[PDB]
RNA sequence: AAACUAUGCCGACUAGGGAUCGGGUGGUGUUUUUUUA
């Protein structure tokens, strides 16, 4: 299980791994990672330039 | 001076959106700018546009909301097979199933799903997200 | 004079409208030496969708420059004596195909023999004597096109009540669906 | 004025406007009919003509020309289209 | 020293080519002509 | 205000009516 | 509503009745609350028209300057309405004479998006383009409030 | 016919306008 | 405005009266 | 005034972005291809 | 953006969207082609022609009351020039300034502008050889110059 | 003989505001003047 933050989401979107694919490429096991309510917060409050990341944060396998 | 018909017609949207308008004024037209145009308009990033005819070569009026991320032009237009429209999407989206790669395939102007679909390929015009 | 206003063109309704073209020469003073030189090619009865009928009259090209000079009230009387119709004066002009990649030696393609060309002249012809304005084409977000024709104001009541004719008749005529419109 | 559309503009702002930044470029000059008293014979002039047009039966100056719209002479009797 | 009347001008490449008067023949027949003048001049 | 000192004819538009380009149905 | 408006019904799974002033596409609708029988629907041609049901026919239509998003009628006077503007304004027309507008609401700096009304016919909403939702009374002509 | 149908609309005005006359009352 | 040298046919006409 | 001008995500990591758009050099299709 | 100079101007003509005679027009097409060749036998350009066409005799624009454009009837009734008028003008001005030298051989203002004037003389040149209605071996100079516009 | 306290983020760029220089269109009256400039 695995907290994700903010940073770590706008780097993976500027070095273009997903994010399931790549985390389980690199623990070799099976990645359910979370965003907590004040890191989707931030990401929001982020707001108009970085809204395709919030885009990819918003996904169904990031409980 | 002037850099392409294509290209500023795609630099256009892609100002009158970022600084937040509803209608652009887009001059000269070309039947490659209606068909990008109707892509990006089928697949919901644009509202709709109206065809301006003038005799000398007619402008197009569009109305867009607010769903357009960026649209832009590839200038050297290269080969790709299928397996090439796969690492291409990959390279050039922002991820994988987000954003269309616009292809111009021997079956008319179309983008990179509806190409791996109908099983064609081609050159590459540009790309929407 | 039925043989002798038509152009090898042996059809009833053409007898018709030639003898009527009789009647409007020897009743009048001077438009009988003002349509004499000018015969015509084909004719055509066409009904709208809502029922109504108009003439259509193929014509060659000098003969319509004639016509052209002395229409208005060659279709006012010509209105009076099919009552009840729509007159309309039109070319028949011709179109040339694209010479295929296998194809022996033809002419280049004038493009005022291209067909588009065509079209358009066919929209000019068909509307007058009022002009048209403008053309727009209104792309719909299920990719429906709507083709439109701005005419003018200045015979507004003239025209007002021939637009629905006109939609038909162009429609059967070339295989588009087309709406005009008169910015008031 | 303040804001407005740019396929219907209002017909007064598309004739405050320039004659190439309107929707449809079209001229904004116009043709006049005068009728010059040496022979009361009318002729066309452009009403933005570069030069001194002359009647044809009576070598009488209708219209001088001066930067943008022709002056026409005093008695010539003028009217539009 | 000083002249008023300005030096030519050195022509286009283009020009150049007209100026052979190679511009208005066939590919085949601006090949055998190139091969023409590379011989003359060797 | 300084085309109403200078012009002849101008009339004062309201701003409930500014943004009417017109009706079909017309009234008396 | 569409290209052309179509009235349907819930048992009947074509369209009903189309009714359509000409061949101009139709981008919103609202039957109004008291006389339901009364439809007025937007045009992307910048205009409003206005249609009966119980004559199954339009029935007015008034061309305005920009083209208008949303409208909205009220619910304690059944001839008033409200149309969200892209002129960056609201208007609050009568249904009797369109000549005039009764109000017109007048404090975004973008295009109106949509407009509600409050349900004791007192109030009004509008959403905008610009980030932000002004509040207004149907007296003033001015905003109440932002958000 | 077109014009026709112009009138119908202007007679189908008049009627809605008096039922939402009621209303005013 | 008479440009005497301008066409074809004035400058044959130019070239015979050199001749 | 003295804090710098905050730039967005930046995506399309193949090629130059000038005003034709798009430039992308032959190395690159190589690369990618 | 107006080249060899800064100015960045817009000035021309508009054409209208019709394209047909105007109601007004009373005039056959044969007598206004017989008037254009009564004018190009007096003497004058195309461009002048046109120019007198609308002012004195209300010819809108010939190239939609006539089907063909001036010089297309020039061409078709035997009145073609040898030169285009826009090349046989700047050589005109070029003569014009490199005489003002000869009589002034202090103006270097006049020197670089003939500089600019050849330059724009070479271009229209190699464009009009190109589409060959001139000669592949055209050459401008002095003599050339000198010999065809006097 | 020169230089000697100057220093403004940039750009493929959105709306503008007061000025003013050159040209044109319209309205409008004052200053002007009138068959001779
Ligand atoms: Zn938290
Ligand atoms: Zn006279």
């Amino acid at each position: 299980q695995v907290l994700i933050d903010t940073n770590f989401i706008n780097f993976s979107i500027q070095k273009k791994v997903d994010i399931v694919r790549g985390m389980m490429d690199c623990l070799l096991a099976k990645c359910n990672p979370l965003i907590t309510d004040c890191v989707m917060a931030e990401l929001e409050k982020l707001g108009p330039k970085y809204r395709i990341a919030l885009k990819l944060a918003r996904d169904p396998r990031i409980k | 001076t002037r850099s392409s018909v294509l290209a500023d017609a795609l630099n256009a949207i892609n100002n009158a959106e970022k600084t937040g308008k509803r209608q652009v004024l887009i001059r000269p037209s070309s039947k490659v700018i209606i068909k990008f145009l109707q892509v990006m308009q089928k697949h919901g990033y644009i509202g709709e546009f109206e065809y301006i005819d003038d005799h000398r070569s007619g402008k197009i009026v569009v109305q867009l909301n607010g769903r357009l991320n960026k649209c832009g032009v590839i200038s050297p237009r290269f080969n790709v097979k299928i397996g090439d429209i796969e690492k291409w999407t990959a390279n050039l989206l922002p991820a994988r199933q987000f954003g269309y790669v616009i292809l111009t395939t021997s079956a008319g102007i179309m983008d990179h799903e509806e190409a791996r679909r109908k099983h064609v390929s081609g050159k590459i015009l540009g790309f929407v997200y | 004079p039925q043989a002798k206003i038509l152009s090898q063109a042996p059809t009833e309704l053409e007898l018709q409208v030639a003898q009527a073209f009789v009647e409007l020469e020897n009743s009048s003073p001077e438009l009988k030496a003002e349509l004499r030189p000018l015969q015509f090619k084909s004719i055509r009865e066409i009904d709208v969708a809502g029922g109504k009928k108009a003439l259509a009259i193929f014509v060659p090209v000098p003969s319509l420059a004639g016509f052209h000079k002395v229409q208005t009230k060659l279709t006012r009387e010509l209105e009076k004596k099919f009552q009840d119709r729509h007159v309309i004066f039109l070319a028949e002009r011709r179109i040339l195909p694209k010479p295929s990649r296998t194809s022996r030696q033809v002419q280049k393609r004038p493009r005022s023999r291209t067909l588009t060309a065509v079209h358009d002249k066919i929209l000019e012809d068909l509307v007058f004597p009022t002009e048209i304005v403008g053309k727009r084409v209104r792309y719909l977000v299920g990719g429906n096109k709507i083709q439109k024709v701005l005419l003018d104001s200045k015979d507004v009541q003239q025209i007002d009540y021939k637009l629905e004719s006109f939609q038909a008749v162009y429609n059967k005529l070339t295989g588009k669906q087309i709406v005009f419109e008169i910015p008031s | 004025v303040l804001v407005q559309d740019l396929l219907h503009p209002t017909a007064a702002s598309e004739a405050r406007k320039h004659k190439l930044k309107t929707l449809v470029q079209g001229p904004r000059s116009y043709f006049l009919d005068v009728k010059c008293p040496g022979c009361l014979n009318i002729t066309t002039v452009f009403s933005h003509a570069q030069t001194a047009v002359t009647c044809e039966s009576c070598s009488t100056i209708l219209c001088t020309p001066t930067g943008g719209k022709a002056k026409l002479s005093e008695g010539t009797s003028f009217r539009r289209k | 020293v000083y002249t008023p009347f300005p030096p030519a001008q050195l022509p286009r490449k283009v020009d150049l080519e007209i100026e052979s008067g190679e511009y208005f023949l066939s590919k085949r027949e601006k090949q055998m002509k190139k091969l023409n003048e590379q011989k003359e001049k060797q | 205000a300084n085309e109403r000192r200078t012009r002849k004819d101008m009339p004062y538009i309201s701003e409930r009516k500014k943004q009417i380009v017109g009706t079909v149905h017309k009234y008396e | 509503g569409g290209a052309k408006i179509h009235l349907w019904d819930v048992n009947r799974l074509k369209p009903v009745s189309d009714l359509s002033w000409g061949a101009d596409n139709i981008t919103s609708l609202k039957f109004n609350q008291n006389e339901t029988d009364i439809l007025a629907s937007t045009g992307s041609d910048n205009s409003i028209v206005l249609y009966d049901l119980r004559t199954n026919s339009p029935t007015q239509k008034i061309v305005q300057t920009m083209r208008t998003n949303a409208i909205c009628w009220n619910p304690m006077e059944a001839f008033n309405f409200v149309t969200a503007n892209e002129d960056h304004n609201a208007y609050y027309y009568d249904m009797r004479n369109l000549s005039r507008s009764l109000n017109v609401f007048k404090d975004h700096v973008s295009a109106v998006m949509d407009v509600d009304f409050s349900p004791t016919g007192d109030e009004i909403v509008t959403g905008s383009y610009d980030k932000s939702i002004r509040i207004y009374k149907t007296n003033h002509g001015h905003s109440r409030e932002i958000y | 016919q077109r014009i026709q149908q112009r009138h119908d609309r202007k007679a189908a005005y008049e009627i809605s306008r008096q039922e939402v006359s009621k209303w005013n009352d | 405005k008479a440009k005497k040298d301008f066409y074809r046919f004035q400058v044959r006409e130019r070239k015979k009266q050199e001749i | 005034k003295a804090t710098k001008r905050e730039r967005g995500l930046k995506i399309s990591s193949v090629g130059r972005s000038t005003r034709n758009g798009l430039i992308v050099s032959k190395r690159d299709i190589a690369r990618i291809s | 953006g107006r080249m060899h100079s800064a100015g960045k101007g817009i000035s021309s003509s508009a054409i209208p969207y019709s394209r047909n005679a105007p109601a007004w027009f009373k005039l056959s097409s044969e007598s206004v082609i017989e008037q254009i060749v009564k004018y190009a036998r007096k003497g004058l350009t195309p461009s002048q022609i046109g120019v007198l066409l609308r002012d004195a005799h209300g010819v809108t624009q010939a190239r939609v009351i006539t089907g063909n454009k001036i010089m297309r009837i020039l061409k078709s009734n035997g009145l073609a020039p040898e030169i285009p008028e826009d090349l046989y003008y700047l050589i005109k001005k070029a003569v014009s300034v490199r005489k003002h030298l000869e009589r002034n051989r202090k103006d270097k203002d006049a020197k670089f502008r003939l500089i600019l004037i050849e330059s724009r003389i070479h271009r229209l040149a190699r464009y009009y050889r190109t589409v060959a209605v001139l000669p592949p071996n055209w050459k401008y100079e002095s003599a050339t110059a000198s010999a065809l516009v006097n």
